[PDB]
């Protein structure tokens, strides 16, 4: 089964916030 | 379809994925993908960078979705302590604190898991 957790690491994590925030504008 | 998913509105969806920083129209494969967008926070996904199967991303398009940190427990509409051990339903993606599911679960499940809304579906 799934939790929050191994959800988590099945992703690989996040793109960093402030690369995000330059595509975006 | 659950009373509160109906009841609450959802948030401006930020049109970028927030795993490959692509779009709709670019994916990990550089090709068209729809996102998926968090209710609350209105930040997004690719199903594909969600490791989402076919299953969980026709479904979850459908229904009031909250991304995996801003995820509340279907039952009793908490995040709690042990967030990290809350299931996700592998048909609905939503989800659920071990002692709030019906039965209760006192070991966690082995293989995919069905929560209750889903299970006589
Ligand atoms: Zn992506
Ligand atoms: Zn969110
Ligand atoms: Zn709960
Ligand atoms: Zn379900």
């Amino acid at each position: 089964a799934r939790t929050k957790q191994t959800a988590r690491k099945s992703t690989g994590g996040k793109a960093p916030r402030k690369q995000l925030a330059t595509k975006a504008a | 379809s659950l009373p509160h998913e109906k009841d609450k509105p959802v948030a401006e969806p930020i049109p970028i994925c927030s795993f490959c920083l692509g779009t709709k129209e670019q994916n990990r494969e550089k090709k068209p993908e729809e996102l998926i967008s968090c209710a609350d926070c209105g930040n997004s996904g690719h199903p594909s960078c969600l490791k989402f199967s076919p299953e969980l991303t026709v479904r979850v398009k459908a229904l009031r979705w909250q991304c995996i940190e801003c995820k509340t427990c279907s039952s009793c509409r908490d995040q709690g302590k042990n967030a990290d051990n809350m299931l996700f339903c592998d048909s609905c993606d939503r989800g659920f604190h071990m002692e709030c599911c019906d039965p209760p679960l006192t070991r966690m499940p082995k293989g995919m898991w069905i929560c209750q809304i889903c299970r006589p579906r």
